[PDB]
């Protein structure tokens, strides 16, 4: 795989222009060409600068990385999806806020999405296939880039669009990754003042088939809060409580579909 | 109290006719399952794997199981096993394994 | 002090580790050293080796897989050599099998490594509450029915004698653990550094002092396969794979003033020599009885 | 024949469409020979209407090269990373004009069969059915045949 800017038809100036004007944003365009110099970019130039003998010093050193915008943007980032979430789900704890956010922020989702708005393509670093940790960075620093131009009130708008798509269709716990659902649940119930889970199997078909199906109902005070299906009776009280976990901390299937309209 | 349906499964049915007459609205809450229904969890546990004399020999007495059948015998134990006839259970030539799409599309 | 039982392990394994590291870092830096076949297939056969790295089993690759596969023990001028021992000046080499006119030395060579495996079916089955002590690897002579260890065990535990169960476990992880393949391998350890990997074992402790004693040097002999290490007189087989029928039969308890000794005793034999099922159970007759020789 | 090729279900490239339309199409760039008669009609477009188009499009990046070349050809790409080839050789105005206007409103997707009209997520809302969904329940989870 070859940089396209290596390939027979480019202007770099061109580009860094029609990306802005495809988004609805207004970068000044010093922000935004300062936005995709990379470290490494730097290091490879003062290379060969230094093997070729060729005087660059000065000039290449006012290059000024993204560095300072990327930090801006990661933080300014972390906390508007934080406010979203705290917003939309009011029954989520610390950690869950915590871990969605740090999965929309992971490697492999923003790594995605910056593929598929040729932000690699814009980049300039060594080794073309740009590796997600320079690929992030990049990414980060044009949204600190447009935190520069534009308020926080545009780049809301923005970064909803961009990265809070990327969870349409994903469930709680497939983010989570806990794997206690049961004293979890206990927990919040008991932070509910709610007393007493009770595992009671509702129904069954097949017992001694090599595919039995079970259907664990959670009982609290004779009221059924949660049911789910398995192969076995440990499963099944799995799966309730993964259920039990979802209604309470309000990630369900019936949500209401996420937000749009631009004030 | 009118319904054409018996409240007694899956969801609790009301079917009525705007005023107009125009839009019949339909008001269909879930039938909760009640706890009188269930039964309890089985729960049935038994480790007699353990000797009294020594514990890791006791425990390293539970990795001790293993068999080699032929191919006929196992055949009829797997579809035993799953209620299929016996066809299901055989290889398949290299022709059919070579043509297989190595990346099947994946929805939602 | 406590110990953990994996710590102990991991602790001899490290202890090991450094001794090799130590012994390699002597620096040679791939000297060569001459090798010459005096074996009676093709003479006048010579190797360029790298002394203290190569193998006699590294000398068998250049031939055949006949000689590796074949081959257990090495004759290198007046010693028997185990194929995974490095090698140290000039030599000449000649290989022995179990076929051979004068196979004794083999012979020797397999009870003492058929025996020291039987310490690994024995000290890792017992439960954590109680203790295991490995005393000495007593060497009969190959007309005794069996091969025989030594073990002291804690003495709330020293009541009960084993049932057929308990037996045939034994047997099971002796079996299991020729299912995996082990290489042996061999150190060469001073009395001080040596003294200090056994240490709990107070059997170990003194058996490496006589041990060490009547050699000048101080020299102590460690074999190390898997997790487990133990100290040997003479060589030992290359690999676990070469036992095939594998049984510990009869177990006694022996008992003098000062200690309650049980003697482990079982029986092995060689793929290459594997013999028929009615003459099996005849000799995991014979190796019921108690027998001994320990001097 | 549709065992022959491949197949998608229904996409949209980085959800496109939800938070924003973001138009697919980023390069075009098209080779003509200011000589030759085969290139006639990309000549014209790139006289009356590729100023126009550019107008209307701020987004694709459009390069024209006038090249001494024998077939006169436009190179689609894709901000999916999708290239796609054209020949405009021997087209009338209306048929480049209108052949770049398809170009600019695809994906860059491919185009081979797709399975389903629609995708869906969470197309269960309310419930989803399950053998068990509409049986009634009995006393103590009671069998058929049995008695406690």
């Amino acid at each position: 795989p070859v940089r396209r800017s290596e390939k027979p038809n480019w202007d770099y100036h061109a580009e860094i222009q029609a990306f802005g004007h495809r988004l609805q944003e207004t970068f000044s365009l010093d922000l935004l060409k300062t936005a995709f110099v990379n470290s490494c970019y730097i290091k490879s130039e003062e290379a060969k600068r230094q093997k070729l003998g060729i005087d660059k010093e000065a000039a290449l050193l006012n290059l000024k990385d993204n560095q300072e915008l990327s930090e801006q943007g990661i933080s300014f980032s972390q906390t508007c999806l934080t406010q979203f979430f705290e917003d939309a789900f009011p029954d989520l704890p610390t950690e869950g806020v915590t871990s969605l956010v740090d999965f929309l922020t992971s490697e492999e989702v923003v790594c995605h999405v910056a593929r598929n708005l040729a932000v690699e393509q814009l980049a300039l670093s060594a080794e073309f296939p740009v590796p997600p940790p320079v690929l992030r960075q990049t990414f980060f620093a044009v949204i600190g880039a447009l935190l520069q131009s534009s308020g926080p009130e545009r780049t809301a708008l923005f970064i909803r669009d961009f990265l809070i798509t990327q969870m349409t269709g994903k469930e709680l716990f497939e983010m989570w990754t806990i794997t206690n659902p049961m004293g979890l649940l206990v927990e919040e119930l008991k932070k509910r003042k709610i007393s007493a889970p009770e595992s009671r199997l509702t129904r069954q078909s097949g017992s001694t088939t090599a595919l039995p199906v079970y259907f664990v109902g959670l009982y609290c005070d004779r009221k059924l809060i949660a049911e789910g299906p398995g192969e076995t009776v440990l499963v099944a009280e799995e799966e309730a409580a993964r259920v039990a976990l979802r209604k309470l901390f309000g990630f369900t299937e019936n949500r209401r579909p996420w937000d749009y309209s631009k004030p | 109290t009118y319904s054409s349906l018996p409240d007694d499964y899956n969801c609790k049915v009301e079917l009525a006719l705007t005023s107009d007459g125009r839009t019949i609205v339909c008001y269909h809450p879930s039938v909760d399952i009640p706890y009188e229904h269930t039964k309890p969890i089985p729960x049935x546990x038994x480790x007699x794997x353990x000797x009294x004399x020594x514990x890791x020999x006791x425990x390293x007495x539970x990795x001790x199981x293993x068999e080699h059948l032929e191919q006929g015998p196992m055949i009829e134990q797997l579809s035993k096993m799953f209620f299929t006839t016996k066809h299901r259970w055989y290889p398949r030539g290299q022709y059919h394994r070579r043509r297989r799409k190595p990346n099947p599309p994946k929805d939602r | 002090s406590q110990l953990s039982p994996t710590e102990l392990i991991e602790m001899q394994n490290d202890l090991f580790n450094k001794e090799k590291n130590r012994q390699l870092s002597l620096t040679p830096r791939t000297e060569k050293i001459e090798v010459k076949h005096v074996g009676k297939t093709d003479p006048g056969t010579v190797f360029v080796m790298n002394k203290n790295i190569s193998t006699p089993y590294s000398c068998a690759m250049h031939l055949s897989e006949w000689y590796c596969r074949k081959s257990i023990l090495a004759l290198v001028d007046g010693q028997p050599w185990d194929m995974y021992k490095p090698l140290t000046k000039s030599c000449e080499i000649k290989f022995l099998t179990f076929k051979d006119d004068d196979p004794g030395e083999v012979n020797k060579a397999y009870w003492r490594s058929c025996a020291m495996m039987m310490g690994c079916v024995i000290e890792r089955a017992f439960k954590d509450e109680y203790v295991v002590s490995l005393v000495r690897a007593p060497e009969v002579p190959v007309i005794a029915g069996a091969f025989c260890y030594d073990v002291v065990l804690d003495k709330r535990l020293d009541e009960w004698m084993p049932t057929k169960e308990n037996l045939h476990s034994f047997t099971k992880d002796a079996r299991a653990l020729i299912y995996k393949d082990l290489p042996f391998e061999t150190l060469e350890v001073e009395a001080k550094v040596a003294l200090e990997i056994f240490q709990h074992n107070k059997y170990k402790l003194d058996f490496i002092e006589e041990k060490a004693s009547q050699n000048p040097e101080r020299i102590v002999k460690l074999h190390r396969f898997g997790d487990f290490i133990d100290v040997s007189e003479g060589p030992l087989i290359p690999r676990t794979s070469i036992c095939f029928q594998y049984e510990v039969s009869a177990v006694h308890n022996l008992q003098t003033q000062s200690s309650l000794v049980r003697r482990f005793q079982g029986l092995s034999l060689p793929v290459h020599l594997r013999a028929h099922f009615t003459i099996w159970n005849k000799l995991l007759e014979r190796s019921r009885k108690m027998v001994t020789e320990d001097k | 024949t549709a065992r022959g090729t491949a197949s998608r279900f229904l996409t949209s490239v980085l959800h496109n469409g939800l938070g924003r339309y973001v138009q697919q199409l980023q390069r075009l760039s098209f080779s003509l020979s200011r000589d030759a008669p085969s290139s006639r009609g990309a000549r014209e477009f790139v006289e009356r209407e590729v100023t126009d188009f550019a107008r209307r499009n701020p987004g694709v990046v459009i390069y024209v090269n006038p090249r001494p070349c024998c077939v006169p050809r436009v190179v689609a790409e894709y901000l999916n990373g999708a290239v796609r080839e054209e020949s405009i050789h021997c087209k009338s105005v209306e048929e480049i004009a209108a052949l770049v206007q398809k170009l600019a409103d695809q994906s860059g997707l491919d185009v081979i069969r797709i399975r389903k009209p629609f995708h869906t997520d969470s197309p269960s809302i309310q419930g989803q059915w399950h053998p068990f969904t509409n049986k009634p329940t009995t006393l103590g989870g009671l069998r058929p045949r049995e008695v406690q």
